């Protein structure tokens, strides 16, 4: 039953490794985009930001679910470096018109009905 | 059946050689294409004057949308809500409430011409002739909220266009 | 049909006292505030609470809490019911232990100082069912009632 | 609360926020952005406005349908002031020129009018009222741009008294006319500088971050009645600010020192222009004038603000200030500028 | 319609208007639903 | 065929796609899981999902076939399967004027091989059921999304994607460009229950459980 | 018909209008609120009630096809007068 | 007296602006085809002085005709801000106007007019050759009424 065709790892050890030469690529990477974009942030934010990306999903522990969320970074990484993308698209990570939503009971509490 | 669109051979003989050279070298079929756009500068022009000549259009054309009424004045709406289901876009709100007398009738009537498609499928559904797409083409708006049509907007179109198209209605009823 | 009365004479504001002795709308910061400052200043039996008829277990075990915090125990509903002898001690005390579904079993059924019509129309149905089909046995200590 | 102004939603565009708010002045480089955040959050926004409606096109898109709704208006008609501020509960005045023209003083924008929008305001039950003034309005100054200022700082405090008075520094910004008024002297050579901007200094402050304190203290109840000094993070001397301008800018600088009276008859040849004038004998001052430290006034930090540094958004406003060999230099190409220590 | 004429209805209006977009006269989008929910009116006496 | 409004039935065909798929089946039961024919006459092939290069190539080549043309491929969600979606290709042979449906299934994280081997029509299909669906296809050319937005997140085309999806875009004059933020919508979409109670067509009746 | 409120708006055949304190008027200032003058609920009662033969009448609207769904109404009660559910129109046995 | 001079000017370079409107090339689905029908002999754009340039800088109005999509719209408000002032905009058909028909969608911006400021808004699906005429001409009347040095001379 648990046998299950894999994508390209079959372990997490060798996975992992797509992970780190993932990181790799977009560390490469960062210093272009600033420049080719024009972005108005600096080169340690958006390699924070990366790093940020990385960390979300540092719980995962299954080999397929690592290697589709590789499969979909090295998509993104094939549009930002063709420059397919935009200067819309790269700034969406950072969310920047999004003014900070309150995440404590009392501030949640005062302005709606949400948990 | 089929036919072959470009599957012909030249004639070889020396009367039909000579004449494709003088066309390569006299430009026969280049002149003959100059002709026929001369031939249309002679034609009268196909095109009207408007907005003081207007495109013809028949009665069922699906334009602005009205609200109508019986002879008596009263309002042809139930409230069946039957437009508002089977309208594809969803432009359609209706609340409805009994009214002083009793009669069942809405509250709210809104359509959003901005989400509306010009189907006609409201006046198909429409079980008493309520709710028509009239004639009327030439309501374009300085802006959105004016395209946001409520109950009191699609009377008042229905009292401005009525005798327009009552007649309408009386020319493609036995159609539908 | 009592659902359209959700619709009418409604709290939507938080409302507190003025000058003038009158409640006037504010905010649920001042509101809260107000009412944390007394809770803060008095303790034990100075501070009591009283549930109501439509009141959630959610609602009434959070305030318990916050009243056990300030060491007061008057937890208090407005329906009565006996705390002699073990009270709500035990469940069985003061549950219909037999079911809405029991009735249907049941061969005598002694209904005292109640209208069950009323009191319960949905359980007073359920007997005159067993009433009708089981051939149940109704005595009623009480004022003659319909 | 009246039904209709109680806040609903998660404060996007189709939400509601219980501010309905009358903007004074908002066709401007302050208003566009205040009446963005105003309506990111579903606020109803009246833009009563003096030009032409081709001008308020660019507001248009900041607010959901109905959201925004634009009104003709004139300063001298107390009438037209009372449509547009009866059904409102903030005001905002974010009305006044930099220059004088022939039928609009420096007194009318800055006093008459802000006491009219003010007695108004009052008259039809506003209850609130932000009048932006200038950090360094003062009566004895060289300016009449800000001894106005402070005329209209008085007036306004003693007709609406519990109006939120809020003090700016100079604002840089895309729309600025503070760092881009540098970045096109390089039009005329040099830099002229009273003492080489050696004596001069300025505390600059973002656009945004005034805008979110505005829009903080229509949300504060403790903003009321007080007065703001908002200011940036750093103050710099004129001569290392006009220099970092150019740096960002990659465009030569060539300080050259302009006493004080040339300075004064350039500024009188330029405001001859019957249009917008380039420079003006007031702007030659008030640029010149060291911006004032008052501690006794609260200030951002306050009501909530991170004051943001110059160095990180210096080159959205310069970079359409360069040439096509510099447009792809970053942000970390040049090395910031000189800051005076507190 | 000078020779077929239309129906004659009171209701109809007897004066035509012409786009109205852009002026005065322009129509205003609103609801038509009075309120749903009625608040408790607090009483006007001062209690205790 | 004398019932003015009633679809004529053709057993000729019936009779013909029955027989093809009984030929399929016997020469290629490592793989075919199931084989039906239905009523208005169309022919269903079920396989097996490591059998998509072998049974295409088989029906593309042998002589018997010739499915030369990839009409369509497209993916359909079906949650309460485990495995929930299906693969379905379509292709028709001009030598015998016949259509046959070949089926398969994968699930989120299960890849399907790339038939771009066997039609070089599969390529953009494939991209689209990946960026619609999420369904990865192994050994393709160039995998990756057609339909969707740069940087979209999400899977519109799974039964469990919203409808207006999660963000929505708008200009923003602070920072002078298209912004993203959750979408909020002024009118909400007003779902409509239109199923009857009342049982329609009898002879699709489940068994009871 | 039109009435106005003490405000100076006009009220809707709804019932609806903006209360003092309500800052949706807003939109009226400069341009309208559009109300149709045409109460239906007015108009109807203009409109004589018919004096009919029978027990039971149908009414299709007028028009035939042009009108509403066929409908009969029961006349047998003479404390109130039989009205169609669509068009509003009144009918009353007449005493034989 | 000044006051009539800026009045004829203005009506000058009003009427020079609206007797030369130059749409940009700029179609997205099938509102363009009754924009074509427009350009087509019956209908003729061309004798009103409407034509057809496709560079955004040799262009004085866009006309958005067809839904605008979200991988699209960053596109869209280049082409618009590429635009020389004075620029305007018309929106044409249910999608550009408010998303029509695909409104309740992921992939569909729920107006134009949440990415660019928009003068005229032409309903249909697809609004006829004739009604975008009206349109057209109804935008020719709003420059018309245009008083930017009625105003400079009052500022
Ligand atoms: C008699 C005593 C001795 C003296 C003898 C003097 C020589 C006399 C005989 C020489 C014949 C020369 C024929 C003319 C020149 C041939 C040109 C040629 O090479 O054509 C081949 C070319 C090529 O034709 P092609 O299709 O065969 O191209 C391929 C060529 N092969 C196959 C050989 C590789 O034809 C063209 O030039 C096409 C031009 C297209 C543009 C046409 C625009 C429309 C113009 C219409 C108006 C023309 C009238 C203008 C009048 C101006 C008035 C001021
Ligand atoms: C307002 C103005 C009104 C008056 C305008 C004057 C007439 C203008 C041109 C009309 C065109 C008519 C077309 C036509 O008759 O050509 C048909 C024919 C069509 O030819 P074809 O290509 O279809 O084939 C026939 C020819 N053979 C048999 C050889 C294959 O073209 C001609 O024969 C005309 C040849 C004229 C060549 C002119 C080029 C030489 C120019 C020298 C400089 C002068
Ligand atoms: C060329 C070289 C550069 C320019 C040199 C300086 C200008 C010289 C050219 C002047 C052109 C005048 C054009 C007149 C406009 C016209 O034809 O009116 C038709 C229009 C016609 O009305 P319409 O525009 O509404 O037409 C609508 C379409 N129809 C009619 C079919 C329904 O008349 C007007 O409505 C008034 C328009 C303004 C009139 C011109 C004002 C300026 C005149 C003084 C200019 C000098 C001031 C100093
Ligand atoms: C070859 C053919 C050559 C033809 C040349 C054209 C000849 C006809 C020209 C008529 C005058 C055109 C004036 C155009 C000015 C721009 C405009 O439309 O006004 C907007 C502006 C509006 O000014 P404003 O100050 O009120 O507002 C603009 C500022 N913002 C954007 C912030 C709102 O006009 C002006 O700024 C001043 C115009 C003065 C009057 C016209 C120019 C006189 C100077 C002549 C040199
Ligand atoms: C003698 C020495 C005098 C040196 C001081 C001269 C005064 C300073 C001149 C710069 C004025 C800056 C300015 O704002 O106007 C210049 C004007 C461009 O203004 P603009 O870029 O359109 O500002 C719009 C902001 N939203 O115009 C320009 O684009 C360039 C500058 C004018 C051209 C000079 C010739
Ligand atoms: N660095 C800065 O920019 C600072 C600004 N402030 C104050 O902030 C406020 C706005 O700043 P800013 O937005 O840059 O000013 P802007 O000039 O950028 O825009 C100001 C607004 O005032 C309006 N206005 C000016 N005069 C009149 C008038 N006579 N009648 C009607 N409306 C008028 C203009 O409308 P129109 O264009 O239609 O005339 C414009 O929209 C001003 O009061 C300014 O003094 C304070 C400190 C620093
Ligand atoms: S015409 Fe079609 S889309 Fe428009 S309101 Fe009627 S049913 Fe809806
Ligand atoms: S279908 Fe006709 S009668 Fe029914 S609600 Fe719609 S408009 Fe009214
Ligand atoms: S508005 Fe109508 S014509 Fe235009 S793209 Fe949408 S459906 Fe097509
Ligand atoms: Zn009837």
């Amino acid at each position: 039953s648990t046998s299950v065709k894999p994508i390209f790892s079959r372990d997490m050890n060798e996975a992992k490794r797509r992970v780190r030469e993932l990181y790799r690529a977009w560390y490469r990477e960062v210093p272009n985009t600033v420049h080719l974009f024009q972005l108005d942030i600096s080169v340690k934010q958006g390699r924070d930001k990366v790093r940020e990306m990385f960390k979300k999903n540092a719980h995962i522990t299954d080999p397929r679910v690592v290697d589709l969320l590789v499969i979909k970074g090295k998509m993104e990484l094939e549009e930002t470096i063709k420059v397919w993308k935009q200067r819309t698209h790269v700034m969406r990570f950072f969310h920047e018109t999004e003014a900070p939503r309150p995440k404590d009971f009392l501030s949640k509490f005062y302005v709606g009905h949400d948990p | 059946t089929y036919k072959y669109v470009n599957l012909r051979e030249p004639s070889m003989d020396m009367k039909s050689v000579t004449d494709r050279a003088a066309q390569t070298l006299l430009w026969t079929e280049l002149i003959r294409g100059l002709g026929m756009t001369l031939s249309y500068l002679f034609r009268e022009p196909a095109t009207i004057n408007y907005p003081f000549e207007k495109g013809p259009l028949s009665p069922r054309f699906r334009g602005e949308h009205a609200l109508r009424r019986y002879p008596s004045g009263e309002e042809r709406c139930i409230a069946c809500k039957l437009c508002e289901a089977v309208c594809p876009a969803q432009a359609i709100t209706i609340e409805a409430e009994p009214r002083a007398d009793g009669s069942r009738r809405t509250t709210r009537y809104d359509i959003d011409m901005t989400k509306c498609i010009y189907c006609g499928f409201c006046q198909e559904a429409c079980p008493v002739d309520a709710i028509v797409e009239g004639p009327n083409f030439e309501f374009s708006t300085e802006t959105h909220e004016e395209l946001l049509y409520n109950k009191e907007k699609l009377l008042n179109n229905g009292d401005k266009w009525e005798a327009e198209i009552a007649a309408n209605i009386q020319a493609d009823y036995l159609y539908r | 049909f009592a659902y359209d009365g959700l619709k009418r004479q409604r709290l939507t504001e938080p409302m507190v006292r003025n000058e003038k002795g009158l409640l006037t709308h504010t905010t649920w910061e001042d509101a809260l505030s107000r009412v944390a400052g007394m809770l803060q200043s008095f303790q034990g039996n100075d501070v009591a609470a009283i549930a109501g008829g439509l009141v959630d277990a959610e609602a009434l075990i959070a305030l318990k809490d916050l009243l056990n915090r300030v060491d007061s125990d008057t937890l208090c509903t407005e329906e009565v019911f006996p705390t002699a002898g073990a009270g709500t001690d035990l469940r069985s005390n003061y549950l219909l232990n037999t079911t809405i579904a029991g009735v249907e079993e049941a061969d005598v059924v002694l209904l005292v100082g109640t209208n069950p019509r009323f009191e319960a129309p949905l359980f007073n149905a359920r007997i005159r069912k067993s009433w009708l089909h089981n051939d149940l046995k109704v005595a009623l200590i009480g004022s003659p009632v319909d | 609360l009246h039904h209709a102004v109680i806040p609903h939603g998660k404060g996007g565009r189709s939400s509601v926020s219980g501010i309905v708010a009358t903007v004074f002045g908002a066709t401007g480089f302050l208003g566009r952005y205040v009446v963005n955040h105003l309506g990111r959050m579903g606020s109803q926004v009246i833009v009563p406005h003096r030009c032409e409606p081709y001008d308020t096109m660019h507001l248009r898109p900041m607010g959901d349908l109905g959201q925004i709704i634009f009104m003709d208006w004139n300063g001298r008609d107390k009438d037209s002031i009372r449509r547009a501020v009866e059904h409102s509960s903030v005001v905002i005045n974010l009305v006044g020129r930099e220059w004088e023209t022939q039928n609009f003083d420096f007194e009318d924008v800055f006093v008459k009018i802000p006491q009219a929008i003010a007695q108004v305001s009052k008259e039809a039950g506003v209850e609130k009222f932000i009048h932006i003034s200038h950090l360094n309005a003062d009566i004895k100054s060289s300016s009449k741009y800000l001894r106005s200022k402070a005329v209209g700082e008085k007036e306004v405090r003693e007709t609406f008294p519990e109006a939120t008075i809020i003090k700016p520094a100079e604002i840089f910004g895309r729309e600025d006319r503070f760092l881009n008024y540098f970045a096109n002297i390089r039009w005329f050579g040099g830099v002229p500088l009273i003492s080489l901007g050696k004596k001069t200094v300025k505390q600059p402050v973002y656009i945004v971050d005034v805008t979110k304190g505005i829009i903080n203290a229509i949300k504060d109840p403790d903003a009321r009645g007080k007065t703001f000094a908002f200011v940036g993070p750093s103050r710099y001397l004129l001569f290392d600010l006009v220099q970092y301008v150019f740096a960002v800018a990659h465009r030569p600088f060539l300080p050259y020192p302009l006493p004080h009276f040339a300075y004064r008859w350039i500024g009188r040849l330029f405001e001859i222009s019957p249009f917008e004038p380039w420079t003006t004998r007031d702007k030659v001052e008030r640029i010149h004038t060291t911006d004032k430290i008052l501690p006794h006034l609260p200030g951002l930090e306050d009501l909530g603000v991170e004051a943001t540094p110059l160095e990180l958004k210096a080159i959205e406003v310069l970079r359409r200030h360069r040439t096509y060999r510099w447009l792809s230099s970053e942000i970390e190409d040049v090395q910031p500028a000189k800051t005076i220590p507190t | 319609p000078t020779v077929k004429p239309p129906t004659a209805r009171k209701f109809i209006w007897t004066n035509h208007k012409f786009n109205l977009s852009g002026t005065p006269q322009q129509y205003v989008p609103y609801s038509t639903t009075r309120k749903k929910i009625q608040e408790w009116v607090p009483p006007s006496t001062p209690y205790k | 065929d004398t019932r003015p409004t009633v679809r004529p039935r053709n057993d000729v065909a019936h009779k013909q796609l029955s027989a093809f798929g009984e030929y399929v089946a016997e020469i290629l039961p490592k793989y075919v899981q199931q084989v039906q024919v239905s009523c208005f006459n169309e022919l269903e092939i079920c396989i097996h999902p490591d059998g998509v290069i072998p049974v295409l190539t088989f029906l593309r080549d042998h002589s018997n076939a010739q499915f030369k043309s990839l009409a369509d491929l497209t993916a359909v969600d079906i949650p309460t399967r485990q495995n929930r979606f299906e693969i379905v290709y379509n292709l028709l042979s001009l030598r015998f004027n016949s259509r046959i449906r070949v089926k398969t299934y994968t699930d989120e994280l299960t890849p399907i091989e790339s038939s771009v081997p066997v039609y070089k029509a599969a390529n953009w299909y494939e991209r689209e059921i990946w960026d619609m669906f999420g369904v990865f296809f192994a050994n393709h050319p160039d995998l990756r999304r057609i339909l969707t937005d740069y940087g979209f997140e999400g899977h519109p085309f799974r039964k469990d994607f919203p409808l207006s999806g999660y963000v929505e875009l708008r200009y923003d004059d602070e920072v002078k460009r298209v912004v993203a933020e959750p979408v909020e919508l002024a009118q909400e979409f007003r779902k409509f229950d239109l199923n009857s109670p009342w049982e329609a067509f009898p002879a699709y009746r489940q068994p009871p459980e | 018909g039109v009435r106005t409120s003490p405000t100076g708006e006009k009220v809707t055949h709804t019932g609806q209008v903006y209360d003092d304190g309500d800052y949706r008027k807003v939109r009226f200032v400069g341009r309208q609120k559009e109300v149709n003058e045409n109460f239906a609920i007015d108009l109807i009662a203009e409109q004589p009630v018919s004096q009919v033969g029978s027990r039971v009448i149908s009414c299709d609207g007028g028009g035939g096809a042009l009108g509403h769904p066929r409908v009969y109404i029961n006349l047998d009660k003479e404390t109130k007068t039989g009205t169609c559910g669509y068009c509003g129109l009144q009918f009353r046995q007449q005493h034989h | 007296r000044g006051e009539y001079v800026v009045a004829k000017l203005d009506d000058l370079i009003n009427w020079a602006r609206r007797s030369s409107l130059w749409p940009m090339t700029f179609g997205l689905a099938c509102c363009a085809v009754e924009m074509m029908h427009m350009a087509a002999p019956r209908y003729d754009m061309d004798r009103f002085g409407v034509v057809f340039r496709a560079s955004p800088r040799q262009s004085d109005v866009m006309i958005v005709a067809g839904t605008l999509t979200n991988k699209m719209a960053p596109a869209l408000r280049k082409v618009y801000d590429q635009m020389p002032e004075p620029r305007y905009v018309v929106s044409m058909g249910s999608c550009a106007n408010g998303g029509g028909y695909y409104h309740y969608s992921y992939s569909v911006v729920r107006g134009c007019d949440r990415i660019v400021p928009v003068d005229i808004y032409v309903p249909g699906c697809p609004p006829t050759a004739e009604a975008l005429l009206y349109g057209i001409l109804q935008l020719q009347k709003k420059i018309k009424r245009e008083k930017r040095l009625r105003i400079w001379y009052r500022r």
